[PDB]
């Protein structure tokens, strides 16, 4: 069917692996562990120290609608606007807490 | 009138006090005698306060 | 009303990343770079985390402007292996991997890297010999530029490299002399003090907020949004559109974000966009005859039942009748006794099951015996009667009541109102209370062995005839959507069905319209970054550390006079006014601060590598690779564009 | 007073040894506190209900071996 030979004729005409580089030296292999994290080049380096801390008191926010929030639950420690909030929150599948947390990057332990 | 974003005692008289609105910070000079004003009221940095240059 | 006075919601579709048309190799671009005068002709990169930029410096754009990414497969069925090293990547089969660590401005995947500069060199006709400028992260780690260099030489054998940051081409292309470069890209945001056209480097700053971060925190904000579940596949390609197309930032966050979701205008401050759905008598007359035949047979088991318990509870009433006659009649001795034949101690107790039978049936030869049955019926025949007549009478004084004495009447339902809830409310708080502990019941039972019709009938009234009650004041009204601000949130001013197949599949963006860019400003409290915002990074550095660094003359003055914002991220409407209005504040009053926009912000930083390319003192910035071969690839002629 | 933590992390891990446990994550110690509070709040509070309806002062065994049994942990050994 033309839709399967058209994607194919377009894949073929993308492609780079079919395309031979006359700049690309052959000779010259890389070394298969060069692929690092920052982490693992930081630590074995040991000039990314540019990040600045704030000393400044934040703002409470509500966990689930950003809103602002007054209140903070003891159980949960979801920040939360309203009762209305507080009443879903409370009721959140057990798996939910845990998330609304995560995406402030806040976790219970 | 602004926060108070610096209390420097300069003498030991004399007070400099930093004072910041929403439009820009000023500095003040205080004699010592507005300053134990300032001093007997409770200010403290991050207080919101209002001066009487001249009274 | 409220809602259908609104017009038809206008929703936006879902944009996502794809492929779009074949690039064939612009041999133009090549023969042009021997045409032009020696020396002069460099292919120019900007690498973008977001978009790798490529061009000849002799040409006021880029040729190229692709995602860092490759895909390299086995097509198992036809055995030939495919790669893909762009927007080639149809960002079918979606092998994806990228050159960059995410949410990072350093490139770690090298084969990935290292496919993209092959894409970019064939899609400039190389046929091969022409100087490269690289762009470079600020403080780039020394391991990625060895990698990178040792690429450009050892793999591509190019004759010389030269690295620069992204931002200060940027400013260079803007007659930048001396300021405060700030630049918001998809990696991370940057503070620059620029002096005499040469960068602090030493008192730069960085945030690691950016575009990638927007994208990503917004996704995490409308999956938890929808948590029960959006049917639509939302990725973070599409997230990253949306931050685009809808965000803002705030001129005054706090007072414009509390009345957010306030239900008037929500429909203005809301918008919608719509992942892609599909939607789709003999019978109901069946139907219809088996619900009627159903609901008539249901009704003829409790006219059944009702009228067996009519005879049964009737005639319980003279057994209970003939043993108080017999009590009566008999020794006062015989009293207990024989109203024990009634199971209970005296008619006190006697009365109270008397009237629950009389209350229930109140409430609900063999022809001599079928006379006896239509006896029962016409019993309670005659007590619906009475009753009837009973609530009809209570009903005519109720109406004279109303009529003479409204005021106290109405006064009477508010409190009765009032009563009655305050019974539901115990009646709620003791369903509550019920069942909190299983075994509330049986410690209690140990202690012995060892409204909803009447409330809503009192606001139906009130509502008729108090012209002062309204229909907010009722239950139903205190357990509307229409009162909920969870449904604002998620759905808007409109109605919410499941059943729509249109109307499911859409996200309403609402608060995170605002939320998301603000995570700039205030990092720790909106997203938990824990680091200083950029107001306060701005802040930081012209007024604590450039006055109190020796070298530097009429700080801040100088630098305050340029603000200058770089990279795409920083295109939300009223970023500028906003860092503006932060910084007036920490400055001295009256000071001359000006912030500016970069024209093009995206593509300026390119052409100021571009412009840059060739002068002269670029030229004694390049590394040939004679000179790579000897010091190595970390090593870098240090100039006013790049790093230390 | 919080005599919760003189359940000790060592008593924890000998009832984990006799429950086969052979290594447990440092983070169980609090948890389990937080278990055995919670179970032995109910049961004291079964038996004193016992206790009351019987117009006792004193807490007895079998109190306690009622409240287990309504809880269904039928405790033998201290009375049928
Ligand atoms: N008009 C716009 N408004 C807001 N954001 C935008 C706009 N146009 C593009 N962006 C976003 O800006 C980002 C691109 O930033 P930029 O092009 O400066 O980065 P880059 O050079 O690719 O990356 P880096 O220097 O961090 O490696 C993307 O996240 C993109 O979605
Ligand atoms: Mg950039």
């Amino acid at each position: 069917q033309s839709a399967q030979a058209a994607h194919q004729a377009l894949v073929e005409q993308l492609d780079l692996h079919s395309i031979h580089k006359t700049f690309r030296n052959p000779n010259w292999r890389p070394n298969q562990r060069r692929n690092k994290t920052i982490k693992a080049i930081l630590g074995e380096s040991q000039t990314n120290i540019e990040s600045a801390p704030s000393l400044a008191p934040m703002k409470h926010y509500c966990d689930v609608t950003g809103l602002p929030a007054p209140y903070l639950d003891p159980k949960t420690r979801l920040r939360y606007h309203n009762k209305e909030i507080f009443a879903m929150i409370r009721n959140l599948p057990q798996g939910m807490g845990e998330q609304f947390l995560e995406a402030r990057g806040a976790h219970t332990v | 009138e602004g926060e108070v974003t610096e209390m420097t005692p300069e003498e030991a008289s004399t007070l400099l006090i930093g004072l910041k609105s929403a439009r820009g910070q000023k500095k003040l000079r205080l004699d010592p005698s507005i300053y134990e004003a300032i001093q007997k009221e409770r200010v403290q940095v991050g207080d919101v306060i209002y001066i009487e240059t001249n009274t | 009303e409220p809602w259908k006075r609104l017009p038809p919601p206008t929703v936006y579709p879902v944009k996502e990343a794809r492929f779009e048309k074949y690039i064939p190799p612009q041999l133009d671009g090549r023969e042009r770079a021997l045409a032009q005068p020696p020396g002069q002709v460099a292919i120019v990169i900007d690498n973008g985390s977001h978009s790798v930029r490529a061009g000849w410096n002799f040409e006021d754009k880029p040729r190229l402007a692709i995602p860092p990414i490759m895909s390299k497969y086995r097509d198992r069925k036809m055995g030939k292996t495919f790669s893909f090293a762009g927007s080639d990547c149809y960002a079918a089969r979606s092998h994806i991997r990228n050159a960059f660590e995410a949410g990072t401005g350093i490139v770690s995947n090298w084969d990935v890297m290292e496919h993209v500069l092959d894409y970019v060199f064939v899609k400039l006709g190389m046929n091969e010999d022409m100087p490269i400028v690289m762009t470079e992260a600020v403080a780039n780690l020394p391991y990625s530029r060895k990698s990178m260099s040792e690429i450009i030489f050892e793999c591509y054998g190019a004759p010389s490299l030269v690295y620069g940051i992204d931002s200060l081409f940027s400013f260079r292309h803007n007659q930048g002399q001396t300021g405060l470069v700030v630049s918001s890209s998809y990696s991370a945001t940057h503070v620059i003090p620029v002096y005499n056209r040469k960068a602090l480097l030493s008192q730069a700053i960085r945030l690691n907020w950016g575009g990638w971060h927007m994208a990503e925190y917004m996704l995490k904000l409308l999956k938890l949004k929808y948590y029960t579940g959006f049917p639509g596949k939302l990725n973070s390609s599409q997230t990253e559109h949306m931050v685009r197309d809808f965000c803002y930032v705030s001129l005054d966050y706090d007072r414009e974000l509390a009345g957010y979701l306030d239900w008037t205008g929500l429909e203005d401050r809301e918008r919608i966009v719509q992942y892609p759905y599909t939607e789709e008598e003999e019978e109901l007359a069946r139907i219809a005859e088996r619900k009627k035949e159903s609901g008539r047979r249901l009704q003829e088991q409790a006219a059944k039942m009702r009228l067996e318990r009519l005879m049964k509870k009737e005639q319980e009433l003279e057994y209970y009748k003939d043993i108080q006659r017999r009590m009566q009649g008999e020794s006062k001795k015989e009293i207990k006794r024989l109203l024990d034949e009634a199971e209970l101690k005296d008619e006190a107790a006697l009365e109270r099951v008397i009237r629950d039978l009389e209350r229930s049936i109140k409430r609900a030869r063999q022809q001599r015996l079928l006379k006896s049955n239509w006896e029962a019926r016409q019993r309670a025949k005659a007590e619906k009667e009475a009753e009837k007549a009973r609530l009809a009478e209570e009903a005519r004084l109720d109406e004279e009541r109303r009529k003479n004495d409204l005021e106290g009447w109405l006064e009477e339902k508010r409190q009765l109102r009032l009563a009655k809830l305050n019974q539901l409310k115990e009646r709620e708080r003791l369903k509550a209370d019920l069942g909190n502990r299983k075994s509330l019941a049986s410690q209690i039972r140990m202690k012995n062995i060892a409204l909803e019709a009447a409330i809503r009938s009192l606001e139906n009234d009130l509502l008729r005839y108090d012209k002062t009650f309204s229909y907010d004041m009722t239950l139903d009204a205190q357990r509307d959507w229409s009162k909920s601000l969870l449904h604002a949130f998620r759905y808007g001013p409109r109605p919410f069905d499941p059943s729509s197949q249109a109307e499911t599949h859409r996200v309403h963006l609402n608060v995170e319209r605002i939320r998301v860019p603000e995570v700039l400003f205030q990092p720790a409290a909106i997203a938990g970054v824990d680091q200083a915002g950029l107001v306060e990074i701005a802040g930081d550095i012209l007024c604590q550390r450039l006055p109190s660094l020796p070298g530097i003359q009429d700080a801040p003055d100088a630098f305050l006079r340029d603000v200058f914002l770089t990279g795409g991220n920083t295109l939300f409407q009223n970023f500028d006014e906003r860092l503006r209005q932060g910084l007036m504040a920490l400055l001295p009053v009256g000071a001359p601060l000006r912030v500016r926009r970069a024209q093009d912000a995206i593509l300026d930083a390119w052409r100021g590598a571009a412009g840059w390319a060739c002068t002269e003192e670029a030229k004694a910035a390049w590394i040939t690779r004679e000179e790579y071969l000897e010091k190595g690839g970390e090593y870098i002629k240090e100039h006013d564009l790049g790093n230390a | 007073r919080d005599n919760i933590q003189g359940i000790t992390k060592p008593a924890i891990r000998r009832l984990a040894r006799r429950g086969g446990v052979k290594r447990i994550s440092g983070l169980i110690y609090e948890e389990t506190r937080g278990v055995l509070k919670v179970f032995l709040e109910n049961v004291i509070r079964d038996a004193v209900t016992y206790t009351e309806h019987a117009k006792r002062k004193t807490v007895t065994a079998m109190d306690v071996v009622y409240a287990l049994k309504r809880q269904g942990r039928t405790l033998y050994g201290f009375g049928g």
